């Protein structure tokens, strides 16, 4: 996931320098800006609260596959918190698979889990 | 290292390659030695004898009748400052240069060589050939033209640009992504096996693309490819 | 700060000044070409307004010139704004006037419907809840009659088809090369204008309900070269003046920053010399 | 001492938000100076409009300053300060003039000044 | 002959408004850009091959008096190279007079030589 995360950050960092002149330049720049903003919101955490590697990789995968592209940029933090709670409560099989084999679960089950969480997530 | 290579040159009459890890550290050690010995610092604290020590190292790496010694030297540039005395004094001795860029490294383009800053004195029509010179000149011109248009696009949409410059952008994307390659030692980083490309293959592949033979192919098929045929192979693998 | 920070800021200011000067030089030619384009339609407008002013005595043989209409069926608003920014107050002034007028006069949402030219206005009316229709996002730099002929035709047809009570219009008037004025205009129904000598209906077919039923839609559609050309002229003038001001401000920043650079580098030199010489002195 | 455990969640949030807006206002200053307030997006318009009033409200009238001015000083409790800054960040006072906020104590004094001068 | 050359190069590039090229604006500036481009092309030189002062005078005069207003930029260099060869065979009296008196030859012969060489020249 980190390989795609790097490019997603770099595109936004390149576009940010010209925001003063050209806005709504094209669909490509609009999508790049939205993805970069959600990336920045994801890469933000408070003091003395460490995160296990499996939860880190799950949230990064969820961001980089586009499941957050329909969430307002102001609510990504609360999305991450509620997603962590949901993963602890129900997706224990995926977490155990990651922790045991150092590899991602099958993308059908992971898509199912993310969709199931999104079906119950409430947006404000 | 230099004397070990000079033995193979002078005695056995061979041709030798020197690979030097970093010259910036050589200059740093020189300045530290001078400061310990007690000499007054020169500009920005370097040793007074920087030029003489550098010349004494770099003069013995030359070719004579019995053999030749070529040397490839990696230089560290502190904080992107090319006016620092160490790079500024190593610039005098070189035959070719190569600027590597963090910006090109981030975009996934290895070996991240800046195609515009990189200069050489062997790029002459009478040395490498007329066709090679023409191709390289056209590649450089198209890349620089693309660079200029980018900031115009950044304030005025590409839908405003003229048709010919849109063609230039289209071809410059292909050229920029074709300059990248996969390496042998890149297996430990990616798993993709490397490649070796002859100079004739390079010049012919760049004569095409520029001619327009691969405009319909997507840009993502050109990255880290090797010979031109592999671009078509990847495009076929993607159904395009 | 450091010489690094000072020189970085100076370089950024230099690049921005280059961009602004280039934009200004682009805009000057656009202003001149817009003026010489606006010079073209003048005789055609004079001819059509001469004919309509001749027939304007009317004697009530017309529909839309009938002043009154269904009370507050829908108020027509036509606003012309740029499709691209960097023009200063060119879009903001017109949109401000529009919002003031609608909120003070036709406050309820159903009392009105607004027509926009240029994507800035539609972005505005989608940012805040307003009933936008017939939006167009792209226009040529030097337009002609046929470019938004259909848009003009439908704006006319919304009042010709009884779906409006009346129609207003808002746009910047190219008062001068550097001075421009926002314009109020009651567009439909039509009102009086200046006079022309011809009064006799010498053309052989003189029926009012035959000449008018067809002349009036086209005279109303004359709004394209009536308004949009001067709107483009005002947009180009606003861009030119704004880029002038931006260049002046950038050069002032450059002079001030160089004046700081001087003291910075002077202190750096003094530090270098002092650090060397004080170490040499004691040993 | 600026931690949510010591000062409290509301105080911590309000202080961090004020710092964020002031940083954004600092960031926008160069383009404001070069090509005017005109090109700021509607978001930056609101950012600057709030930030200037916040910066002015940070000023205060001191008891020792009365030997330099005619205004007697003020002592403002922390709860009142938090309430006032939260209200400013909330958008209540978006219509008052900027100079109404200078050299006063509680946020009520701002409205009293905006009633003494103008409306 | 130097004044016209200096003024033309100035108009071409010192007025850096002829360098950004965001649009056409070619009504008034087209002639200045054309002759400036031709000036830049004729001022180029190969490695070594220093050319004598009288031939320099001939080529600069031909540039300045509008004789290259119809020669394409891609062929300007070949035009110059052929012009020197044509001079070696036909303008010996012009070159001799220039060498002897440091002055321009008579405008009659000076114009006639270029007029003949232009007809002899092949456009492509």
């Amino acid at each position: 996931v980190a390989g795609t995360l790097r490019l997603d950050l770099a595109a936004y960092r390149e576009l940010e320098a010209f925001a003063q002149f050209g806005s709504d330049l094209d669909k490509a720049t609009q999508a790049k800006l939205a993805r970069g903003a959600r990336t920045v919101e994801v890469l933000k955490q408070d003091l003395h609260q460490p995160i296990p590697v499996e939860k880190q990789v799950l949230i990064i995968y969820a961001l980089t596959r586009g499941f957050l592209d329909d969430i307002p940029v102001e609510d990504v933090r609360r999305f991450e918190k509620e997603f962590y709670l949901f993963l602890d409560q129900n997706g224990q099989h995926l977490l155990e698979h990651i922790r045991t084999t150092k590899d991602l679960p099958n993308e059908d089950d992971l898509n199912k889990a993310i969709e199931a969480f999104k079906k119950t997530f409430v947006v404000s | 290292g230099l004397t070990m290579a000079e033995y193979f040159r002078d005695e056995q009459g061979q041709d030798v390659l020197l690979f030097i890890d970093n010259i910036f550290r050589f200059t740093q050690a020189g300045s530290e030695v001078s400061a310990l010995l007690g000499r007054m610092p020169s500009a920005v604290g370097y040793q007074p004898t920087l030029a003489t020590e550098m010349g004494q190292l770099q003069e013995r790496i030359t070719s004579t009748a019995k053999g030749s010694i070529t040397s490839i030297q990696a230089i560290y540039v502190p904080a992107d400052d090319y006016t620092d005395p160490a790079p500024a004094t190593t610039f005098s001795h070189l035959d070719a240069t190569t600027n590597l860029e963090r910006k090109l490294a981030e975009m996934g383009i290895y070996p991240a060589v800046d195609p515009l800053a990189s200069t050489s004195r062997a790029l002459a029509p009478e040395i490498v050939g007329e066709e090679h010179y023409q191709v390289a000149r056209k590649v450089q011109q198209t890349l620089q033209r693309y660079k200029e248009l980018q900031d115009i696009i950044a304030i005025l949409g590409m839908d405003e640009l003229s048709d010919e410059d849109k063609l230039v952008v289209h071809r410059a994307r292909r050229i920029q992504f074709f300059l990248s390659q996969n390496f042998h030692v890149a297996e430990q980083f990616t798993g993709q096996p490397g490649s070796y490309v002859p100079v004739k293959e390079t010049v012919r592949g760049f004569k095409e693309i520029l001619e327009g033979k691969y405009d319909h192919l997507p840009e993502d098929a050109f990255r880290l490819v090797g010979r031109i045929e592999e671009v078509v192979e990847k495009a076929k693998a993607m159904g395009v | 700060a450091s010489l690094r920070d000072i020189k970085t800021r100076i370089n950024a200011t230099k690049k921005t000044s280059q961009i602004t000067k280039a934009m200004e030089m682009v805009s000057t030619s656009k202003l001149n070409r817009a003026e010489q384009n606006a010079k073209s339609f003048v005789p055609y407008m004079e001819k059509i307004q001469e004919v309509v002013a001749n027939v304007a005595l009317g004697a009530g043989g017309a529909s839309h010139p009938m002043l009154v209409s269904r009370p507050v069926k829908k108020t027509g608003y036509l606003v012309i704004t740029s499709d691209r920014g960097l023009a200063g107050a060119y879009n903001s002034n017109v949109l401000r006037l529009v919002y003031q007028t609608i909120q003070k006069r036709h406050a309820s949402p159903d009392e009105y419907a607004i027509i926009v030219i240029g994507r800035v206005g539609l972005s505005f009316f989608r940012k805040r809840n307003m009933p936008v229709i017939l939006d167009i996002t792209r226009l040529p730099d030097q337009p002609s009659f046929a470019d938004i002929k259909e848009i003009a035709r439908k704006t006319v047809g919304l009042f010709a088809d009884g779906t409006f009570d009346e129609l207003y219009m808002y746009y910047n008037h190219y008062v001068s090369a550097i001075q421009q004025e926002v314009t109020e205009r009651k567009l439909l129904p039509l009102t009086d204008l200046a006079e022309n000598k011809q009064r006799t209906v010498y053309e052989f077919e003189p029926s009012q309900e035959e000449i008018l039923d067809v002349l009036l839609p086209q005279y109303a559609e004359s709004l394209i070269y009536g308004a949009l050309l001067d709107a483009k002229a005002s947009e180009h003038a606003a861009r030119m003046t704004a880029m002038k001001n931006a260049t002046d401000n950038a050069n002032e920043l450059i002079r001030t920053l160089t004046l700081s650079y001087n003291r910075a580098r002077q202190a750096a030199i003094t530090q270098e010399i002092t650090e060397i010489v004080a170490g040499a002195n004691a040993l």
